[PDB]
RNA sequence: CUCCGCCGGCACCUUAUGAGAAAUCAAAGUCUUUGGGUUCCGGGGGGAGUAUGGUCGCAAGGCUGAAACUUAAAGGAAUUGA
């Protein structure tokens, strides 16, 4: 009987997306966190919230999450995103290919090919 | 049984509304190809193919878009030149375009020429 | 309005179609109609297979098995909870 | 070309699936014309042997029978 | 004010437009109305009906309003709307908003020799919705409409003059009755004429010329 | 001697397993398909392919304004194919699931007017098809032996339900695009390498 | 269209498609307008297109791509 | 037995671009842009498939079959609720 509403969830994604680097695992270092870097109506709320983004760094800090964005890890997905082998992986220097995959090139008029090979 | 003229039509128009390019016939007649070049004169479909190597015969027109409805009046009337021109407003669309075409003694032809030539006749059928 | 498209029972090409007798009430039902499972039950449940293969005096011996292909009408199915009220949608499907 | 697969009587100018053929056996060097659909047992003049079996469609042929379309 | 948020809402306000003869020529989707206002400003909106349809729930039954206006300026453009909501003004305005999106273009014809303006409708025409079909017949100059009240109502903001309609099916429900003139009416650009023959030269969408403006 | 666009472009295919659809056909799109192998799987005349990827590429340079032409793959074998795309060529790629809705309602948060829709399969990515009948929107969907290619504008037959399948064909129509607007002056030369285009999971 | 005087009282001539001649009205929502560029030489572009329309009915059937083909292939 | 194609069957699955009051239908489409040919058959609900007459049948009954009077609805499809 504790599931944790919209009020609370969105706050704690919300709150998580921002404040990253300067807010750690502790629940009570968490509060304290909250204190200076948010203003809420009741104790019972903030210690609500921070008891949830307490097990969010639980869940992120060993691997990925759902939609919540933090620059610190968008840039090292970016840097992983875009990289290359030294040469295409893919090598068209052998094509191994049946009747008809040559009956293709050769309706294309294309009887002779680099790299295409009867299989 | 076949009453053709209609078996014709019929298919021209489900061609057209489908948007098909050629349209093929499967009996023929010297009757059909008459009201075919009534509505190729009056420009509603482009040239064809009348196959006749040996049987009933074969057609094959090619259909330009520019018809809109085309149909047979089997049951095919009686019909004065004084008396199409609560026809003409009864079928067609309008009294600017539309033709109705009835067949008369100087052959098949659409009650604009029949108001001309004053020649009356039997309803062939008609197209807009 | 109709219910169904082949009116629960699957009858295409015929005139008549041989009726069949309910397992429970004895109806009869056109033998294309009835609700007819092919129940192949084991003559004991397993907490109760263990205990016959000690008693089995010739050591290798399979149990045999229950072959009966039973017939239910759609009152006893329905009321016997073979088959179930489905949605207008979910009806459709034959998986 | 489809216009091979397509039926008999639905092509532009109808034809015909059948056609004539030239058998020539193996025990008898000559030439008799049978058709392709058959319908009726044929037997060489000299020899006397079977050269077709009627059947729903084409003619069953014999054993060594060569047969050149025509 | 009005912050439009489609791009032909921004092309109006900009005012790059001037009638919707462009935007009905490229059967743009319409989608504020307040590019109709500044597009067709001789428009003249009236409502016929107010028509309580009941849900019926738990404690009782639940009633709304729903409004049918015709708007229209009497030169061949006429939008239907219809629009249901808890209350009588505000099913009103809801229902002048979707008419003022509905305008669509009527083109006139003449009956049999073309001296004046254009009249009556082109030819005969049939539309349909539910049940109720309407046809408008052309009608020689000075004849009026003959139709009942609603197509009547319809057609005089239509701009049509002279016409003759046939109806068949249930006209008392007052819904698919107009909606069907309406029907008969928007589909009037829908006819092949010999007229129209000349194989037509393309014009630049409204995108792709006013484009470094977006 | 020398070799063709074509030659190169084939070989590319052939190597990426573009040619081979999957054992269904439709009938739209059949004119397409040359021949079957006995397996039971079509295969695409990969010339006929490039054609229509030329039409493509004219269609998608005859936009004046990129920004206003969005690609969609819903298969996460392709998100990856369209960012790169869309980086490349200007465009605005929505990876990921599309939001219904997205072209029509117009005080929608994610609210555009495209001038051009591509998508990588018309059969997952149907629901912008349906939102492209609406909003007069030209479509460019990459249709395979099975895509029921409803309301589609241009469809290139190729096979894309495949690890590099889809990655090539983004990267053939991202360097056609781009020989037609001229940023890689004539010469096969071109300094992207395809194996970015292939999707790089976890 | 004209007028007995000449003068043209009809307004937007409208648009017809290019692969099935039906016109299509103001609110065929399911119609487009493409526009295929022309390639000359090293640049391999100009604003130089082609324009084809298509009517709801074309798309709806499928049979779209086929006609953008089958008119692809005019010549000039 | 595997593959491909023809006809002729019994059906089925998806989609409207169609039709329909809709349910739904690839035939209930090609219908106010109304006309392929032909047979039977309905004209609000009852009274009623009743009375009477005829006719067939061993009989049960079948086929053919009204009126007086009465009535403002009866009915079809789908929606929400109970
Ligand atoms: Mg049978
Ligand atoms: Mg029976
Ligand atoms: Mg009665
Ligand atoms: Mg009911
Ligand atoms: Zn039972």
């Amino acid at each position: 009987g504790r599931v944790r509403t919209k009020t609370v969830k969105k706050t704690s994604r919300q709150v998580i997306e921002k404040y990253y680097s300067r807010m750690t695992l502790d629940f009570h270092t968490n509060k304290k966190v909250l204190e200076e870097v948010s203003i809420l109506q009741s104790k019972r709320l903030r210690n609500k919230v921070a008891g949830f983004t307490t097990h969010l760094m639980r869940r992120i800090q060993r691997g990925p999450v759902r939609g919540i964005s933090l620059k610190l890890q968008e840039e090292e997905r970016e840097r992983r995103m875009d990289f290359v082998p030294e040469k295409s992986a893919l090598e068209v220097d052998e094509i191994r290919v049946d009747k008809e995959t040559m009956d293709m090139l050769a309706f294309l008029g294309m009887a002779d090919l680099p790299g295409v090979e009867r299989a | 049984g076949r009453r053709i003229l209609n078996d014709a039509l019929r298919t021209m128009v489900n061609a057209e509304r489908r948007g098909k390019a050629t349209a093929q016939l499967q009996p023929i007649s010297g009757v059909m190809i008459s009201f075919l070049n009534i509505m190729k004169h009056r420009g509603y479909i482009k040239n064809f193919e009348v196959f006749d190597p040996h049987r009933v015969g074969k057609i094959t027109v090619e259909l330009q878009g520019r018809i809109k409805d085309c149909k047979a009046l089997t049951y095919r009337q009686d019909l004065r030149a004084t008396e199409i021109e609560k026809y003409r407003t009864r079928m067609l669309p309008t009294r600017q375009w539309g033709y109705v075409v009835v067949t008369t003694p100087n052959g098949v032809l659409d009650h604009e020429e029949a108001i001309r030539q004053n020649v009356g006749g039997q309803v062939l059928g008609y197209f807009h | 309005t109709f219910k169904r498209r082949n009116g629960g029972r699957n009858k295409h090409g015929r005139g008549h179609v041989k009726y069949i007798r309910c397992s429970n009430c004895a109806k009869c039902c056109p033998k294309d109609k009835a609700i007819k499972r092919f129940l192949v039950r084991n003559i004991v449940e397993q907490a109760a297979v263990r205990d016959v293969q000690e008693a089995c005096v010739h050591d290798g011996y399979v149990l045999p098995k229950l072959y009966a292909k039973v017939h239910h009408c759609v009152s006893c199915a329905i009321h016997a909870h073979i088959v179930r009220v489905r949605s207008r949608e979910n009806r459709r499907n034959r998986e | 070309e489809l216009e091979k697969l397509k039926h008999k009587k639905k092509r532009l100018v109808q034809s015909p699936n059948s056609f004539f053929m030239d058998v020539k056996c193996q025990g008898c060097f000559n030439i008799t014309t049978v058709f392709s659909h058959s319908q009726t047992v044929v037997v060489c003049p000299g020899c006397q042997t079977v050269l077709c079996q009627p059947t729903g469609g084409k003619a069953r042929l014999t054993e060594g029978c060569s047969f050149r379309r025509k | 004010k009005w912050v439009p948020v489609t791009k032909l809402g921004r092309l109006v306000k900009e005012g790059r437009f001037t009638k919707m003869e462009e935007i009905y020529l490229h059967s743009l989707p319409v989608k504020e109305h307040q590019i109709v206002e500044t597009l067709c400003p001789g428009l003249k909106d009236e409502v016929m009906k107010i028509t309580p349809v009941q849900k019926q729930t738990r404690a009782g039954q639940r009633t709304r309003f729903k409004a049918f206006v015709v708007v229209g300026d009497s030169n061949g453009h006429v939008g239907l709307g219809v629009k249901c909501a808890k209350e009588v003004a505000t099913a009103i305005r809801g229902a002048i908003i979707l008419a003022k999106l509905s305008i669509v273009p009527v083109r006139r014809g003449y009956w049999g020799n073309k001296i004046g303006l254009p009249h009556t409708v082109p030819c005969k025409v049939t539309g349909k919705c539910g049940s109720v079909t309407v046809r408008m017949v052309p009608a020689p100059r000075g004849s009026g409409i003959v139709a009942a009240r609603v197509p009547k109502k319809v057609l005089q903001f239509a701009g049509i003059d002279d016409v003759f309609t046939s109806s068949r099916g249930s006209t008392k429900t007052l819904g698919n009755f107009v909606k069907a003139t309406f029907d008969c009416l928007m589909k009037t650009y829908g006819f092949l004429t010999p007229d129209f023959w000349r194989e037509t030269t393309f014009t630049k969408a409204p995108y792709q010329e006013f484009t470094d403006i977006l | 001697r020398a070799l063709s666009q074509k030659e190169q472009d084939i070989q590319m295919m052939l190597a990426a397993d573009v040619h081979l659809g999957t054992k269904n056909c439709d009938f739209q799109m059949e004119r397409y398909a040359y021949k079957r192998r006995s397996d039971g799987i079509y295969i695409i005349n990969l010339g006929k392919t490039w054609e229509k990827l030329q039409l493509a590429a004219r269609v998608i340079v005859a936009i004046e304004n990129p920004q206003d032409i969005i690609v969609q793959s819903a298969r996460p074998y392709g998100q990856r194919a369209v960012l790169k795309f869309a980086q490349h060529t200007g465009a605005n790629a929505i990876a990921g699931r599309h939001t219904p809705g997205t072209f029509t309602n117009q005080m929608q948060t994610s609210f555009s007017e495209p001038r051009l829709l591509i998508l990588t399969d018309p059969r997952t990515d149907h629901q912008p098809i349906k939102e492209s009948a609406l909003g007069n929107i030209p479509t460019i969907a990459f249709c395979d032996t099975d895509s029921p290619m409803r309301y589609v504008d241009i469809g290139i037959p190729a096979n894309n339900k495949g690890r590099n399948s889809i990655g090539c064909l983004y990267w053939l129509l991202a360097r056609m695009v781009l020989q037609m607007r001229g940023t890689i002056l004539p010469g096969h030369k071109w300094d992207v390498m395809v194996d970015l285009f292939f999707y790089r999971d976890p | 269209m004209q007028n007995e005087v000449g003068d043209m009282v009809d307004l937007y001539v409208p648009r017809k498609c290019s692969a099935t001649n039906r016109i299509i009205t103001a609110k065929d929502h399911a119609s487009v307008q493409i526009n295929i560029g022309h390639v000359d030489e090293n640049g391999l572009y100009d604003g130089r297109f082609t324009t084809f329309a298509l009517s709801g009915f074309v798309r709806a059937q499928g049979d779209a791509d086929g006609s953008l083909d089958r008119l692809w292939q005019k010549r000039k």
